[PDB]
Parts: C-alpha cells; structure tokens; sequence
RNA sequence: AGUGGUGGCCACUAUUAUUGGGCCUAAAGCGGCCGUAGCCGGGCCCGUAAGUCCCUGGCGAAAUCCCACGGCUCAACCGUGGGGCUCGCUGGGGAUACUGCGGGCCUUGGGACCGGGAGAGGCCGGGGGUACCCCCGGGGUAGGGGUGAAAUCCUAUAAUCCCGGGGGGACCGCCAGUGGCGAAGGCGCCCGGCUGGAACGGGUCCGACGGUGAGCGCGGAAGGCCAGGGGAGCGAACCGGAUUAGAUACCCGGGUAGUCCUGGCUGUAAAGGAUGCGGGCUAGGUGUCGGGCGAGCUUCGAGCUCGCCCGGUGCCGUAGGGAAGCCGUUAAGCCCGCCGCCUGGGGAGUACGGCCGCAAGGCUGAAACUUAAAGGAAUUGGCGGGGGAGCACUACAAGGGGUGGAGCGUGCGGU
RNA sequence: GUGGGGUAACGGCCCACCAAGCCGAAGAUCGGUACGGGCCGUGAGAGCGGGAGCCCGGAGAUGGACACUGAGACACGGGUCCA
C-alpha cells in the first residue's frame, strides 16, 4: 500500500527502517566495516616498494590473442606476493631479476583487472626509483 | 533452506531439484565427519 | 476503515473533476471541511458549496467550476513559521504564487496568502492549484 | 444509491378480524404478531415483508 | 546415553534467580510445570509400573496460555524432580511412568499455602536433606568439587567404599551420564547435551551455587554466606550419611569467616521442615533405599 | 462483519433521520417504560424487547423519546432497565458470547478432532477478550474481573 | 607553469528514495489466520493549553561565511558597519484552529439480537452402492496375458472364460459446472446426532469497542519418521523379461517401505492470482450462485420468465496506467493507514555460530575471490521425430527403360 | 535508608547495620570503533561524508606505581620503585 510509516510520531521506525536497509547497500557495507581495509595486501597504499622474483606472462582473454608480460613481486612492507603487470613495448627486458620496484593499482573497474587482461591488480611505475615510462621512451637510464 | 526462484530457469544449469539433493548429500557427509 | 475526512474529500473532488462532473457530494462532513470549503471558494475555485443535514454525519454539496488542476490534503500537518514559508511553496505549487495552501493558525482555517500579511504561522493542512 | 439512506420498511395501522383491536405493526416483523385481546396471529415474519392477515387501515411512514 | 536431553541446555539457568526474589516468566513456568507434574503423579503405595504409576502424555502438558512446552523442557524438569528424590520415574519404550514419592505428598501437604517460590525452595531443600544423589553432589561441593572430574572420582571412591548399596543405582546412572557426555563437556566446546551432573549443579544453583559455562565445562562455585544457613540446618537435622567425604579445611574456615545469613525461610517453615523429616526419617530413607538402592 | 471474514456484506438496516417522535404514536413516555419493564421482568433482553416493541406495539424507536429525568439524554431501553433495578451487571452482548463459548467448549470436549470449531472458539474468545478490554477502559466491569473458563462455567 | 597516472571522499544516483524508488512476468509479499507493545483512528459541545503558533528578556565566545565602505596598484588579506548556524536552553505575555488531557452528547464504523433461505462447513454413529481381489462348487477345452514386435510370466493337479455361494480392503462414478462452501491447505454415497460461519431483511441492542501488526499463539497438501494395527489394488527400493553401441530408463512381468486406521513427530511445495491487509473516489456492457423485492406465467411446488438492490463469482471494455506482455471497480488508476521484503551476476542459500527436531531436516546467514552482463517484454527470419493447406518428377504413387556383373572410351580420386 | 567516618567541599566517596533494590526489547550488558565542539569537502538544496591543519573544552610525559614541597602537581628540562 502507501509507503509507511508516514506518521508525525513515527520517527523511530522511519529511522530504524532506513538504517536497516542501508545495510542492503554494498558500498556502505564495504566502507563502514572497512573490510577493504582488512583484505588489502597494499593496506590502503596507492604505492608500494617491492622486490621482483620472476617474470611471467599471461594469455589475453578471448578473442584477444597475445602475450601480456608481467612479474611477481613480494612486498617488502609486509611480505605478501602479487602479480605486477609491466606496460611499455619490450619493457620486460628493462625489468630484471631481484629489482627494487614501485608498484601501484591499475585503475580498472572498481580497481579490478584492467581491460582485456584478467587477474592482475597492479602496474609498475618506478624501477630502482626510476620512472618506467621514460625508460620505455628511453630518456633515462637504470642505475 | 532459503531459495531464490531465479535459479529454476534451466539455461545452462542442472535441474534445481537434483542440485538441491546433491548439496544435501555434501552437508550430510560433512556433519558426519565432524560428528 | 476511515481515518481522515479531509484528504478523502480532496481526493474525491480531484477525481470527480478529472472526469469532469458538476455536482459532488462528500459523505463525511465536519466543521473543518466547511472551514476549508470557505477558503478556495473565496478564491473562486468552486461554485456554491453548502451543507445538507443528513442525520448521521451530514453531507457537503459542491458545484465544480472546472478551475482546479490538483487539490490534495498534505497529511503530516507540518508546522511552519512565517519567514520560511517559501520552502514549502516549491513543494506543492507549479509556479511563483500559483495556487494556494491552507493553514490552521491560531485564528482559524484560512488561506496562506492572507496569512503572510497577518503574520501568522501554523500547520499546513492542504493545498490546491 | 441515494445520498441519504431512507428506510424501506413502513408501519401499518391495522384493525383485527376477530376482536376488532386496532394496532400499529412493523412492515417487516421478526416474530408472529399476536393481537392483544384475542391473541390470534396477524402478521407472519417472512424473508421479506411480513404477511399481514388482518385488514390494513392505514400506512404510516 | 541413558539421558541425552538435547536442545534445552540453558533452560535450567533460571533457578539461580530463585536464590534472590527476582521473578521472571520462565521461573513462573517452572513453578506451574513442577506443580502440575507433582499433581499428576499419584502416591500409590514391572507389574507395579503401568498399574499404579502414571504414564505422561507430553502433548497434553500446557501452560495457562493454551500454548505447549518443549518436550526436552518437560523431560529436564521431570528428571530433575527425580534427581531430588521427589518423583519416582521409570523409562520404558516411548513412555515415562511417574509416581509421587513419600517425601512428596508430605512436603506437598505440610506447605500447601506458601508462595510458589517458597514451595519450590522447600521442595529442593527437603530433597537435599535426605540421602539423595543431590545430597552426594552437595557433599562433593563441600569437599571442594567444582568439576565433573572431582565428582566422578568421589563417587568412584564411594562406590568402591563397600557401603554404597543404599544408592547404588542412582549413582550408577550419574556415572553413566558422566560417560559419553565428558566429551561434550570437556573435549568439544559445543555441548548440546546436559548430563546428570549438570542438572545436579543446577538446583544447587537455585539454593547456594553459581555455575559458569566454559567450553562445555560447568564450573561451579558456592557462596559461603548462603551455604552457612543450610549447613547449619543439615547439622541440625543429621538424617543423612556423610558418604565418607570430609569437609575441606578451606570451605570450613570460609564458612566460619562469614556472618550469619537470614534463615532462608521463616523460622516456622524452618522448624516445620526440620520436624517433618525428623519424625519420618525411617520411612523416607527406606523409600529411597527402594528407589536408588539395590535392596 | 469484516473483522474476521473480511466480507463486505451489508445486511444492516436503515433508520429515518427523525429527530422528534412520530405524531401518530399514541403511547406516552410513561407507558413505554411500563411496557418495557413488564417485558423485562418476564426475562427479555433489551434487543428482543426492542424487537417486540417495534413489532407488535409498533413503536419505531425509544431513542426518539427524550428522557423526562434528563433533558440532554435520549431515552434508551437499557437506561429504563437501569432506572428500576433491572439493568444487567454484565451487559447482554458479552453475556451471550460467554454462554456460546461455554457450550461450544462442551462440544469440543466431546469432539476433540474438529479443528474448524477450534478456530471458531479461537476467534470468539478474542471477541470476548476485546470487549472485556474495552469495558475495563470504560470501567463498567471491575478492574480485577477477568474471564476464566472455570468461572465462566458458573456464569 | 602547469600537465598526466594512481588511491580516499561527494555528485553523477530517485543505485538509499523525508522531500523521492520498487516487490504479477526483470532481485524483491512470508502458505494462512489470530493477537500484545507500538503506530494510525468516527461526528458534535464544553473545559485545559502540553504540543502548535505570534510578541518579548537573558543566552549560543572568538574564528570562519554573506554584503557596503576604507587601507595596502588592485586582489587575497585587514579593519568599520549590517546580517547567518546545532543556536537545539531558559523568563514572561497573547491565541485556541488541529493533536494531546478531562467531562458531556450521537450513531454511520465495528460488535450484539431476531425471522425465513442457501452451502463437498467440521466431528460422531448407523445404513448402503458399484467395482476390484482371494476362496469354494458347477461347465469348458487349449489357452491366457502382454508388446512396435515379442519375451518373462500364469496355465492341462483344468488356466482365460460363464454361472452359483463365502471373505476381504479401498473408494463413494454420472449428476458435476465457468457450481458451492471454507482463513488457507482443502472439502462430495444415504440417514440421524452435535457443532462453526456467512448472506439477505429488520439497527431491535452496546456506543468508536476500529485498521495494522514487531514479539506470541494456532491449525496447515503430498512425502518421511516413532509405536501398534492393517495391507484389495497400486507401487519408491529391489528382482526378472525385453530394447539398445551402451540401459542403471522409458516398455512388460513380479515385488518391500509407502499408500489405510489409532496416538505423536516433521512445518514442508510453481502452498501461484507468482498480486500483504482496511477505508474512500473513479464509463459501462455482459451469466450464472445466495438472499430480498416488483411484475407476468403458473397443472400453484421460487414451479417458471423480465427488471431492480445487496454479497461472492468470469468475460468484454471508456478513460487511465505500464517497457511492453497486459491490468483496467473482484485494479497492476488517485488518495488515506500499518508490517515484511528488495539494492548487478555468481560464489550461496554455502561456511561459522545460534535455536528447534527422535532423524532426515527446519528457522536464521555471511565473507574472500571472479565476471559485462545476468535479467524482462516484444518485432523479423530460421528450424520442429508441431499443427493446417496447397503443390510437385534433380520425389514418390502404376508402368516402362537401365547402372552396379565383363571389357573398352572419356576425364577424375590416389601412385 | 539509618548512624557515622575522610574531604576545601555535598555525595557509598568510605565504614556498621537495615532492606531488596537499580538497569534492560524505545537496545541494558558485552564487543567493535572513536577525544567532543566552533567547523571542513561536495552538492541546486533535502542531504552524505570528515573532525589532522587555527580557537575552546578533555587527556597524556616509555608502560606502570608512589610520595614530598608548594595557593595551585603526583609536577616534560623536580624526586622515588619494577620492567
């Protein structure tokens, strides 16, 4: 029937109902219990400093065909290990074994894996404190 | 058991009755292993 | 079960005039209904309105001039002071000073325009445009 | 459906056959209308109007 | 095994509120339930059973609300009443056969016009005063028992003490209940099964005890203030064996430490309870011999 | 007739919008009181008393007569019974439900397997309890008074 | 002299809906009913003035914010002046329209009574029907049964089949419906006994006793379970015969639990109208059911025909609504009340925990991670061991010629 | 609650007795989380979010515990003890 309660002395229920059903929301639940801030390997950090362990590539989702290069990074901060996509043309050669590297989220939908490559969450920015974009452009030199 | 009628559409999925039987089987064996 | 004569009456009026009848009879007649019926007729929305002594609760007879677009009773009796009145005009009326609202102030049921110069607050009762 | 509900039932001023008792009776009785003096039945309460058995003299509203 | 009462584990907590004057709906329910049970069971004296006993129809037990009570609840209260020697109950294929004991019909008669709380309290105390498994548990507590292990060791010793023939059957049931529920109360946090030691600790919780649940355990603790009053009552009417369980020096001194508490009931009730069992100690004791004892 | 059945049937009845008693009536206000007390001492309730008055005596309504003993209250058969030590302490309407409940309870005692009648009981006792609560609010019943089936047997 | 990437917050979003969302088909009304708190409540009079409103005293610091002026080029910034908050508090005066509180009055709502009439309304006893199975006797040879075919299977110690007797359990066909009744599940042989309810007509009685319903209580299809009985047919499991590449199936022949009675548990379903309940308003047409009424017919039995009013029960349909399918007074249209539920898909109705149950299970119920759709109505083709109609020789019906048998030519598959 | 103690000061703050009270479904207790406010960000606004940066109030000197001296402290550049 009519959306209820509409009473002038119905503040308690009109408030309780809204508070209850605000839990049916998912983003609010995600924030107030901060479980984004409990599941995170990066602990709410848009950057992190890690060591590379081995270079791996993955197959693009169909119908996209190719080889997407990336590496495996254990994190010096806490110790968790995650994949790290490497952008740039032939940039896998620039990134070597056992490299101090700077890694950051890849900005996909909801922060998920970007575009046509699955699983991955992060991309590399600086390798040994040197920005990778210029090294793709060749303007700078790794130490 | 709570349900959702939306599952009963057989597009790409087993008939729901058999799935609901199998899940019962798994729950049975698991509780038996615990006790 | 019946709960509020006034909103039922205003819905009756509006629904009866959407099809566009001429004479409308409202069954649950009360004093406040008459005080309401005074106001808009004073603005010429309705024609004659009168009371018929039924014997149980009285009936109200109204002739419709085909002037009102929508006439409804705001239920939750919002108390409103003077200086903030505009905040409600944007909620029930289609344009600047289009239509009216009914308030039950300390001095009785009466139109909202006449209350601005009389300088009286009160609880919103209904509206029509 | 009228604006105001009127009562369909009437009352009847009735003169009895035997003892000539004059009485006022309801048009829709629920029990058997017994005369005061002779006691004979006058009106029979049916599903609708009661079946008068004496002679009507005058209807009353 | 013998009593697998499941799904009413916490239904017996409410007795502790009988220690104070707190009144709850649950305690009211217990009161009316126990009154109805006692009323149903007749005081008649395998053929005796189902001839001068009373079959219990679970679905026919209703509150004054025209609402039923859970079968485990009725089972728990009946089993408790038996544990306090107040009702003779027997288990056959899908039927519980009850009968009023001799302590019952006397505690019933002498206190016909007390409060429901007073009636229940005197019932428990009268049961405790005589040689009942509840009395054994109370003695175990006096020895400092606060666990199932302590009471099981105590009863093992007593049964092995060559003078256990007066209550051998009931204590065997106690040991049985301890068995197959030790896991629930010690090795699995989830208990979902109340043993006879547990219902024994309850009831004492309704007089002088408090119980704490710890991952199945039923840790026990009395209070000396209240313990003093009925300790004095017991030594005043010593119609019950020690079972070869000495009072601990610690509990002894702590009872000596505290000040005198109120005498639970009015002194008229105290003396009535004293004299009723004093004058009929032999009959109730031999009835208990018949009930729990071999011969 | 919708509290339980929720069926909107209207077997109700219609009264004319009459303020004054009809001219054609001959009985004065004093005679109606005598007639109603005569019927009541026989043991007739106010409802059936009224039916008889309208049926054979042909009086439309006692409520159309104004109380000689009070200028601002219409005369009612119940008030007339009260005027002469005949009004019932338990109002008729609830007394009838009490007796119906008792007799039905006997029937259920004899017939445990009729659950339809069980539900009929379950609703008519809710009616009794609702009116008891109402009268407690109004005060016509004692505050301590509470229907009990064993006591209802006495009534 | 900025510019890009990333992470957190608001808007975008009426995807948090007080303003302002939905719940027939897309996630989303619990199977049903009762009922406490709470919430929402009929008309009139009198009083009170708590809320409500107007005036006024004290008070909410500074800082920030709005505006004029002035100073630093101007600006920002600063001052002079006027204004604003959570201003939620408090002193006093004034009003009585609505709510609240007290007293009085009145029936429309609701409840109560009475008269005939309707209904698979429930429980209990008695009577009885048809069919089916078993047993006995008579007759009868030579089979029966079953399928696409058969087979298993019964049968000559007389089967199937016909007649005459005995026992047994289950169910009460047609009438029967778009019918009725019930809160829902559900309810049908006849009679008798008890019992509930509604509708109609009469207010004849109480005087708002009302609606909703968190918590609570209740009964509630099949199936399963506990204890005892019972078991004609049917038939989970199981056992055979068949079919098939494969048969655990569909088909056939047997067959235990079950299905039936007594006591109790289980609380379940596409329990679907996939539509929570109360009131009022909004074109109409159209039949039956119940009750009432007005006429006419009436062998005078509401027995029969036409109109009207009420209640329930379909279809069509004006406007209107909706994404449409469709709904459209028995609303999915417009207002007035209350509770439940819903917030992309999957994991998942899962894990853990709690409560209930004898058990199986029931009532509650997440997260990690992954994905760009899932999903709904509806248009056009395509296709159907779907239907209907029409055709037909690169098709068949009837008829005739002839290849594949032998070799050779012609080009081809393969060396 | 009675009658007392110590306090600069009233108060179970503390003591002896007396009695069973107090709180909770309008959410006690328990747990999670967190200095409160003037204010700030966004937004047409209803509103949502935040409280570090300037002012007021609250609290703390590694965790803990304790005195003296002083009108003012259990005292950052005074003192004593454990880790």
């Amino acid at each position: 029937g009519k959306k209820a309660p509409n009473g002038e002395f119905a503040g308690r229920k009109l408030k309780l109902k809204r508070k209850k059903f605000r839990w049916s929301d998912i983003r609010y639940k995600r924030r107030v219990l901060r479980l984004k801030e409990k599941s995170d390997p990066l602990e709410g950090a848009p950057q992190a400093r890690g060591i590379v362990l081995e270079k791996i590539a993955v197959e693009a989702k169909q119908p996209n065909s190719g080889m997407r290069k990336a590496v495996r990074v254990q994190l010096i901060k806490n110790g968790k290990v995650v994949t790290a996509f490497c952008p740039g043309d032939g940039a896998i050669k620039f990134i070597d074994e056992h490299d101090e590297v700077i890694i950051e989220g890849i900005g996909g939908p909801k922060g998920g894996s970007m575009g046509d490559i699955p699983g991955i969450r992060y991309k590399v920015v600086k390798v040994n404190r040197v920005s990778l974009k210029e090294l793709v452009k060749g303007r700078k030199e790794k130490p | 058991m709570k349900r959702r009628p939306r599952k009963w559409k057989k597009k790409g999925r087993m008939r729901w009755k058999w799935i609901k039987k199998r899940i019962r089987r798994l729950k049975r064996q698991r509780k038996k292993e615990r006790g | 079960t019946l709960l509020d004569p006034l909103a039922n009456a205003l819905s009756h009026i509006t629904n009866s005039e959407r099809v566009g009848k001429r004479e409308v009879y409202i069954k649950p007649a009360s004093k406040l209904i008459g005080e309401v019926l005074r106001v808009m007729q004073k603005y010429g929305y309705i024609g004659e309105f009168e009371f018929i002594d039924d014997g149980r609760a009285g009936v109200y007879r109204v002739q419709l001039l085909g002037r009102i677009n929508k006439a409804g009773a705001i239920k939750p009796r919002f108390p409103v002071k003077v200086s903030e009145f505009e905040k409600w005009e944007k909620r029930f009326l289609p344009a600047f000073e289009f239509g009216i609202l009914i308030v039950s102030t300390s001095q009785g049921v009466m139109s909202h325009k006449e209350a601005i110069e009389k300088g009286i607050g009160g609880r919103l009762i209904a509206y029509v445009y | 459906k009228p604006i105001i509900p009127m009562p369909r039932s009437r009352f009847l001023r009735v003169k009895c056959i035997d003892c000539g008792n004059e009485q006022i009776v309801f048009s829709h009785p629920a029990t058997k209308v017994r005369c005061l003096i002779c006691g004979a039945t006058l009106v029979e309460p049916t599903g609708g109007k009661g079946i008068v058995k004496a002679k009507i003299l005058e209807v009353l509203e | 095994k013998v009593v697998g009462i499941k799904g009413s584990v916490s239904y017996l907590q409410a007795l502790k509120y009988l220690k104070t004057k707190k009144v709850t709906k649950r305690l009211k329910e217990i009161e009316k339930l126990v009154d109805t049970l006692i009323t149903l069971a007749p005081y008649a004296p395998i053929e005796t059973i189902r001839k001068n006993y009373a079959k219990i129809s679970f679905n026919k037990i209703k509150t004054v609300s025209r609402s039923k009570i859970g079968s485990p609840r009725i089972k728990s209260i009946m089993l408790l009443l038996w544990n306090f020697g107040l009702l003779d109950v027997k288990i056959i294929e899908n039927s519980w056969y009850v009968r009023k004991t001799k302590l019952a019909s006397l505690l019933e008669e002498n206190f016909k016009d007390l409060s429901p709380s007073e009636k229940l309290k005197v019932y428990l105390l009268g049961g405790l005063l005589v040689d009942t498994p509840a009395r054994f548990v109370y003695r175990c507590t006096l020895n400092g028992v606060e666990d199932y292990k302590g009471v099981k060791k105590a009863i093992l010793g007593y049964l092995s003490d060559q003078r256990s023939n007066s209550l051998i059957i009931g204590l065997s049931n106690m040991l049985e209940s301890i068995k197959f529920i030790e896991e629930a109360q010690a090795y699995s946090g989830k208990k979902e099964y109340i043993g006879l030691v547990d219902v024994a600790f309850y009831g004492l919780s309704g007089l002088y005890l408090d119980v704490k649940r710890e991952s199945g355990k039923l840790t026990v603790k009395p209070n000396f203030r209240e313990l003093r009053a009925l300790y004095e009552i017991d030594k005043s009417v010593a119609t019950g064996s020690d079972y070869g369980l000495s009072i601990s020096k610690e509990i002894l001194e702590n009872l000596a430490n505290t000040k005198r508490r109120k005498t639970i009931f009015s002194e008229e009730v105290q003396e009535l309870l004293v004299n009723v069992i004093k004058e009929n100690a032999i009959s109730i004791s031999q009835d208990l011999q018949n009930m729990y004892g071999i011969i | 007739a919708r509290m339980h059945a929720r069926k909107r049937g209207k077997s109700g009845s219609k009264r004319p919008p009459r303020t004054a008693p009809p001219i054609w009536v001959e009985y004065t206000v004093e005679e109606i009181e005598n007639l109603v007390v005569k019927l009541r001492k026989e043991g007739y309730s106010t409802a059936m008393i009224g039916t008889i008055l309208r049926d054979q005596y042909g009086i439309p309504s006692v409520k159309l007569f104004k109380d000689p003993d009070n200028p601002n209250r219409n005369l009612t058969i119940t008030r007339i019974l009260e005027k002469h030590g005949l009004a019932p302490e338990i109002p008729e309407d609830l007394m009838f439900l009490i007796r119906r409940a008792v007799n039905l309870r006997k029937h259920l005692e004899q017939h445990p397997k009729d659950l339809h009648s069980m539900r009929g009981l379950q609703l008519i006792e809710s009616k009794i309890r609702r009116l008891v609560k109402y009268y407690k609010r109004k005060g016509k019943l004692p505050k301590n008074w509470r229907y009990d089936p064993e006591t209802a047997k006495l009534l």
